[PDB]
């Protein structure tokens, strides 16, 4: 409750201002404070939470990849010893990234998921849970890499099961969940065939449902379908 | 391979 | 001395890694730690210090401008009352920006400027002092706006006096100092004619000295001359 | 009106 003295509505207003100012760390802190008020989040508020943390962890992941690449080049044949600094700094960034992922997972566990009864909210939060375990898996190397991977898979799978029962195949959350689960298969689980099959089946089932949509919904769905197609083009 | 960008509300 | 336990050379190495990872807050903290070791900075190290803080304060200034624009629109005829949140958040960002400027000015005063005897280092630090007072002036409104403006002017003027005596007119630090002092005149001091005269005279004196330069130095100097020309085109 | 960008070493 570092934001404990601020009104819920003011935290949401400030999160929107922080987004406009591209102050994503602030945005995430405001949205964490809003979640900790204990009320469920509306559709727009869930999007604000997700956008905030995706930007924060996205910057950390990009930095981790830069540093990991420098570190791997230093541990090659013919490389001059550079001292412990590259590893130490990569570790610092890695720990910070893990801390953000743990914070998001903690919000989902206390108590966003358990109070989420509608399909749109439950699928949204379970997709988030899969995504943040996936980010943990990207940097994992020790006794728990397998368990982290299984936690991501389990969250995505529960979200997929709900989305297939409760949402049309063009629903943008269902589409983005399938996109990200396919990326999990390709990049984390060493299952490129499963990634390709999921992306193809998702795209084809969405295509067959586009006729039911308004112009605005058609634009929303086809945008994500193009991302599935982009991945299929890279993978095949 | 791209996940949902998801960085703009 | 939060970086007090890290070797000076390791702080510099980590600042370079932080730049590659686009972690500019980290970069600034590493360079602050390096300055606090108490030794003078080399040319490359001064550039690292300046790049780090310019990125940090640049992000803050961009955010402050976004929020200040929203706030000014809210305080207009026909605007619905939005509550104190826009002002409160602009104030938070403003205070953070002022804190970074005060930190940089404190490093320059303790004790970078007093130990800087060569023209290249002394001009560099005095230009920095003018720049960070200029950033303070951009947000100032109270009893000290005039004094902040005069502090920027005084620092730039001392740097100009040294640079004119000790550096050729194509020297990139001399050119960038003149560029930024001209921006000070135009944007802060309400002296557009002085800004234009300074930019013109600086450009013309550099042009006449280009014949003395190597190909690499010619590229360095003409790049900054083009920035002077860009401003003159906007101002005339 | 632009000052020195100065954001890349
Ligand atoms: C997981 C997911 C799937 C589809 C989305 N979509 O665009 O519909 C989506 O949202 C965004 O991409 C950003 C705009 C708000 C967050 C997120
Ligand atoms: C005040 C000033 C003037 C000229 C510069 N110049 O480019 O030569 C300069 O340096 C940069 O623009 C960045 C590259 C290192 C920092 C800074
Ligand atoms: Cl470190
Ligand atoms: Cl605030």
């Amino acid at each position: 409750g570092a934001m404990g003295s601020m009104e819920r509505a003011s935290l949401i207003q400030k999160a929107k201002l922080a987004e406009q100012a591209e102050r994503y760390e602030d945005m995430a802190a405001f949205m964490k404070g809003a979640v900790e008020k204990g009320e469920e989040l509306s559709c727009e508020e869930r999007n604000l939470l997700s956008v905030a943390y995706k930007n924060v962890v996205g910057g950390q992941r990009a930095a981790w990849r830069v540093l990991s690449s420098i570190e791997q080049k230093s541990n090659e044949e013919g490389s001059e010893e550079k001292g412990p600094e590259v590893r130490e700094y990569r570790e610092k960034v890695e720990t910070e990234l893990q801390g953000v992922c743990d914070t998001v997972l903690g919000l989902l566990d206390s108590h966003l998921i358990k109070e989420a009864g509608d399909a749109e909210s439950r699928v949204f939060y379970l997709k988030m849970k899969g995504d943040y375990y996936r980010y943990l898996a990207e940097v994992a190397t020790g006794d728990d890499k397998k368990r982290i991977i299984d936690s991501a898979r389990s969250a995505y799978q529960e979200a997929m099961d709900i989305s297939k029962k409760e949402m049309p195949p063009t629903n943008p959350i269902r589409l983005g969940l399938a996109l990200n689960f396919s990326v999990f298969h390709y990049e984390i689980a060493n299952s490129p065939e499963e990634a390709i099959s999921l992306a193809k089946t998702t795209f084809d089932e969405a295509m067959a449902d586009l006729h039911t949509l308004s112009e605005d919904s058609y634009k929303d769905s086809t945008l994500i379908m193009q991302l599935l197609r982009d991945n299929l083009t890279l993978w095949t | 391979a791209g996940s949902i960008p998801g960085r703009r509300s």
